[PDB]
RNA sequence: UGAAAGCGGGGCCUCACGAUCCUUCUGACCUUUUGGGUUUUAAGCAGGAGGUGUCAGAAAAGUUACCACAGGGAUAACUGGC
RNA sequence: GAGAAAGAGAGUGGCGCGGACGCUACGCCGCGACGAGUAGGAGGGCCGCUGCGGUGAGCCUUGAAGCCUAGGGCGCGGGCCC
RNA sequence: CCACGCGUCCCCCGCGAGCGCACGGGGUCGGCGGCGAUGUCGGCUACCCACCCGACCCGUCUUGAAACACGGACCAAGGAGUCUAACACGUGCGCGAGUCGGGGGCUACGAAAGCCGCCGUGGCGCAAUGAAGGUGAAGGCCGGCGGCGCGCCGCCGGCCGAGGUGGGAUCCCGAGGCCUUCCAGUCCGCCGAGGGCGCACCACCGGCCCGUCUCGCCCGCCGCGCCGGGGAGGUGGAGCACGAG
RNA sequence: AAAUACCGGCACGAGACCGAUAGUCAACAAGUACCGUAAGGGAAAGUUGAAAAGAACUUUGAAGAGAGAGUUCAAGAGGGCGUGAAACCGUUAAGAGGUAAACGGGUGGGGUCCGCGCAGUCCGCCCGGAGGAUUCAACCCGGCGGCGCGGUCCGGCCGUGCCG
């Protein structure tokens, strides 16, 4: 026989969006041709990123897209963020911004316009720009969700930071025994 | 629907997914999370630390609006009022500036998280805290009191 | 028997639930009924008003909310003697009266 | 127009609505790929079949 | 658009039938019969069809016309061709290619048009 | 798209009257028949008695 | 302590020992004691102690030949087997 | 498709009206390597039963459902069409 | 001998045409022969029978079942992971720092559907920590007034103003050149030595809020008090560190 | 009083429910027959046909039961009667038989039917040979359609554009 061993002969990956979704299929189908008959990486990236699911793909707010666009260097180039483009209400002034995204939600349409700036889709980011040159791409951020505070080194356990599922927080929702020196012990 | 979940394709399987070695049966670990102290020690102690015993005063009769007291943010300070009165007060070159008053639109504390646009104002709470106090002070611009 | 990481908890079933269970099926029979019923008492009390009388201005009670202004149970003997009103004329025209209210302020 | 509202105007007898925004406008996939904007930047396809 | 339409139309038609590991679409405009993108007849700007007449003689060819797209009383035009067999192939040939009518489908046109002409020409 | 027509309204003899009113946007609003599947899918449920 | 370098927060090293709840004692010009104040009392917070030797920690005598039930050939009393 | 980072690039001076198939893009096509399996896990079923919303200008007294069959068949198989 | 001509400076001694055979990117014949209307031709499968080789009866508990282990005479119909609640995670969908009308109200199928917005009361989220009183999430530079054996600065006016290191998909600049007769030379792309701005995330160092311990000098006034605020350095936290619900 | 609760009762309407081993225990002379001293336990059980037109009469037998005859479209629906499966059984026909029967792989023989097999496919183009048409191209007239190649023809409409 061979002794090759099966367990990862399999690769886990997506080739189609989970989603059945007809403009997003639409966009897949404009990206295939593009990754595939293109030779720059950006097109590759970014229908790998059209297949994410929506927990993978996370909003990115817009005091990010600010900071991440005024660092030095990237003027008058192209944002392109594959989630949803959201307002962020903490910040003040918006520069001109060109940004492109699946769906920018309204508050934060009305706040560019209002600024001066430009939103695109992917079909006419792929006619701007078809090898995706001038562009900044952008992802929001992906452990920024409130589960992940729930993941890794479990708590009860020494030098773990590790936030417990409780159903209520409060005085007496376990904070006695293996939290108190006192009470027990201080893991 | 049922049509879509895992029975439907355990039909056939002389076991029905929960092995034949180890049947299944009714109750073998006691019923629901009994056994805190004996058995399931472990699984209390590397997932929920802190579950047993007492730890903090007895408060007989809790009322949550003696406790109530919401708080706002010097960044979401002006998200408060309308954006008129930040355009105004940013063109208005007579150094009046707008009243902030949060206890309408309902929030009884201030405290201060970030940073302020230098911009005057006067903020109207219940609560101040030292910092959000000392960052309206250094925009410059007045803290008052409303009960 | 908990398995590895999920929140331990208390469910309230440890009862017989199963014989009184109310379970909602005649909700929107029972809207009906009330705005038939309402639609009833509204035209068998022709020129007058269908939310009955008038309720006064009141401020609620706690520190939660003390900020907002309610409609409160019926106007005081102390503010009807000072408009004038007297107390058996008010609700027989429409003026709804208990006389437990204070007047502090 | 006045139910769900226009693209710009708001919806007038609902109280807080507006038309759902498109996720991509040109959707005629044919005119966007024979375009000359990206049929330029295309290399050159491989269509001869090299069976074994 | 098309694709819009055609990701619609795909699976949830009524046109499709399904059996024996085939499939079809019973549309009005089909060349060829067959479920697919392009030789789909309701979802093009542009379209011919080819019909058998209503007498027992010739082909009606069908084409969809530029302007009335919603408009489906005046959206297609009937050209009935009775003529020798050759004819009206080229007829059916010069039509699509010379106007640029659409040119994926004129061999199926002609195709087509050759099998309703040899089921139009009597039985032995 | 972007652009909206200009569509008559016919008469009850059934031939075209002179008055014409744009297409509202609407029926320019995105299509999606997963979500109208699913709509309906849902709201299909409501209206069902129950059985014992 | 040694003059000093240093050495020493128990026994030259390898064993000599105990969770929650509860009680007791110690600590601070400490917190709460519920509408306000004062004062006893009680609750807390931290640090020891009272102890579970079945030693990760129930509070526990027998008998059945009048016996029962769920099971076990995971396990005896036969034969057969090495 | 061809051993060699990259243009069958654009500019300025010295008769016969003809050309197969394709592309349900969830589609079609090419290369290689590979296939054990109880407990269990997952995916696909144009496998099957019953009912509901759509739909087939569906079928049906010129004989539906069911049942029988040494008849013709399809699918690896669930099954199905005659 | 996989060696071919002419021209010239120096050294040592870039398009020739045609035909054809083919050990050449997977089989063709541009080769044939028979038998066929009442007894023959084909049909693997499915009916019965014959022969060779194989061939123990299933389910199940088991370290092991054909077991001298238990259940099973045969057949038809019924017959076992369902429903409610709670939680967790993954996934699709709408809106997005918000979200949701589920409870209420207004207008055959319809007990549906729509609408409310001064019906968002409220749930969840946007803020944690502490047992509790409570507190409650950047800093610096410039000028004026050892203060002395607060170059630090206590406070005022202006200015910059919201971390850093390493790795990082993407992009950005481009030393050179990518040929059709040769020299310059333009515009369009394309490739790339090197060098940049660096998303998510990871590791680390900094910083900020609450508790707690230690060491310390300052400041505020309506009550100058067993008052209030402030700093430095470690540490406990399910925190912040430009949302993610 | 009101808002509120209702698996009993009178009278109703409806069902993504069940379809006679299901749904109530009960679609029927069901809380009936039946068991128990008693408290109490408690079934099974729907279907001729359109209409009874429910088989007059002859005939053997004592009769049940047959054969003829007749009604019906149908008795292949004959008073427990639609459809009428399986286990099981009678009979007919075919095949077979000393390792219990059965089974898997491989063929062989015999059946049963099917092919409507039993002188064998067609289809383009060319060449020839006999035929038959109101007949091809080009023109002319009318309609319909497709498209800076009108660099920039005139007129409208729209913008999820802009300036006044
Ligand atoms: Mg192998
Ligand atoms: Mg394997
Ligand atoms: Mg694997
Ligand atoms: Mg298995
Ligand atoms: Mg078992
Ligand atoms: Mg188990
Ligand atoms: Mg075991
Ligand atoms: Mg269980
Ligand atoms: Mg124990
Ligand atoms: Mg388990
Ligand atoms: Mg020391
Ligand atoms: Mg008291
Ligand atoms: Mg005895
Ligand atoms: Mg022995
Ligand atoms: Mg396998
Ligand atoms: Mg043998
Ligand atoms: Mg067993
Ligand atoms: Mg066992
Ligand atoms: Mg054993
Ligand atoms: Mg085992
Ligand atoms: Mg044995
Ligand atoms: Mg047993
Ligand atoms: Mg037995
Ligand atoms: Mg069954
Ligand atoms: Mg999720
Ligand atoms: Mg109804
Ligand atoms: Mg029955
Ligand atoms: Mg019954
Ligand atoms: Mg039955
Ligand atoms: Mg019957
Ligand atoms: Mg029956
Ligand atoms: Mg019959
Ligand atoms: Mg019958
Ligand atoms: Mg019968
Ligand atoms: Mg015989």
């Amino acid at each position: 026989g061979v002794d090759i061993r099966h367990n990862k002969d399999r690769k886990v990956r997506r080739k189609e969006p989970k989603s059945q979704d007809i403009y997003l299929r639409l966009l897949v189908k404009l990206y295939r041709f593009l990754a595939r008959r293109t030779n720059s990486t950006f097109n590759q990236v970014v229908l790998k990123r059209l297949f994410m699911s929506r927990t993978n793909r996370p909003p990115l707010s817009l005091s990010r897209m600010i900071r991440k666009m005024k660092l030095p260097g990237r003027e008058n180039k192209t944002a392109v963020v594959v989630g949803t483009v959201t307002d962020d209400v903490r910040v003040q002034e918006v520069p001109k911004l060109k940004v492109c995204a699946l769906r920018v939600t309204s508050r934060a349409r009305s706040r560019i316009l209002k600024a001066g700036g430009k939103i695109l889709t992917f079909d006419q980011l792929a006619l701007d720009s078809p090898k995706g040159r001038g562009t900044v791409l952008l992802s929001g951020p992906r452990k920024g969700r409130e589960v992940y505070r729930h993941f890794g080194k479990a708590p009860g356990t020494p030098h773990s930071h590790t936030k417990p599922y409780v159903r209520s927080k409060g005085r007496k929702f376990e904070r006695a025994r293996g939290r108190r020196a006192s009470r027990g012990y201080k893991n | 629907p049922s049509r879509l979940r895992k029975t439907r394709k355990l039909r056939g399987h002389v076991s029905h997914g929960h092995g034949r070695i180890g049947k299944h049966r009714k109750h073998p670990g006691g019923r629901g999370n009994a056994g805190g102290m004996h058995h399931h020690r472990i699984n209390f102690d590397k997932y929920h630390p802190g579950y047993f015993g007492k730890v903090g005063m007895r408060h007989y009769h809790l009322k949550r609006n003696q406790s109530f007291c919401p708080t706002v943010n010097l960044d979401k300070l002006w998200t408060l009022v309308s954006e008129q009165t930040r355009v105004n007060a940013a063109k208005n070159k007579t150094g009046a500036a707008p009243i902030i008053d949060v206890v309408r639109s309902g929030y009884y504390k201030v405290l201060g998280k970030g940073k302020l646009p230098k911009q005057p104002v006067i903020v109207k709470a219940k609560f101040f805290s030292r910092r959000a106090e000392e960052k309206i002070k250094g925009v410059g611009g007045a803290c008052v009191l409303v009960a | 028997a908990p398995s590895r990481n999920g929140m331990i908890l208390k469910p309230h079933f440890h009862k017989d639930w199963q014989r009184r269970v109310a379970t909602w099926f005649n909700q929107p029979a029972r809207k009906i009924r009330r705005r038939k019923a309402r639609q009833a008492r509204a035209r068998r009390i022709a020129p007058r008003p269908a939310a009955g009388p008038i309720r006064p201005i009141v401020r609620c009670p706690t520190v939660r909310y003390h900020t907002k202004v309610r409609a409160g149970r019926g106007f005081s003997l102390e503010e009807l003697r000072v408009a004038g009103i007297h107390k058996k004329v008010a609700r027989t025209i429409g003026i709804s009266v208990d006389p437990r209210r204070r007047n502090k302020s | 127009d006045d139910l769900y509202g226009t693209w710009r105007k708001a919806a007038s007898l609902k109280s807080n609505y507006n038309l759902p925004m498109h996720k991509m406008l040109n959707t005629d996939l044919s005119r966007i790929l024979k375009s000359p904007e990206i049929q330029r930047a295309l290399r050159a396809p491989r269509k001869k079949i090299h069976r074994r | 658009s098309a694709h819009l339409q055609w990701m619609v139309v795909r699976n949830c038609s009524s046109f499709l039938i399904k059996r024996n590991k085939q499939t079809y679409s019973t549309e009005p405009n089909n060349l060829k019969a067959r479920n697919s993108f392009r030789y789909n007849g309701l979802i093009h700007r542009k379209t011919v069809g080819v019909e058998p007449a209503a007498d027992g003689k010739g082909v009606v060819v069908v084409m969809k016309r530029r302007s009335g797209q919603r408009k489906p009383a005046t959206s297609y035009v009937r050209t009935t061709i009775n003529k020798n067999a050759r004819a009206t192939l080229s007829s059916i040939r010069h039509m699509i290619r010379k106007n640029k009518y659409h040119p994926d489908l004129r061999m199926a046109a002609i195709r087509r048009a050759s099998a309703i002409l040899r089921s139009q020409k009597p039985v032995m | 798209a972007c652009a909206r027509p200009l569509i008559s309204v016919y008469s009850e003899k059934g031939e075209s009257s002179g008055k014409n009113v744009t297409l509202p946007a609407v029926f320019k609003a995105p299509i999606r028949p997963d979500i109208v599947n699913f709509v309906h899918t849902n709201l299909r449920k409501n209206n069902r008695q129950p059985y014992a």
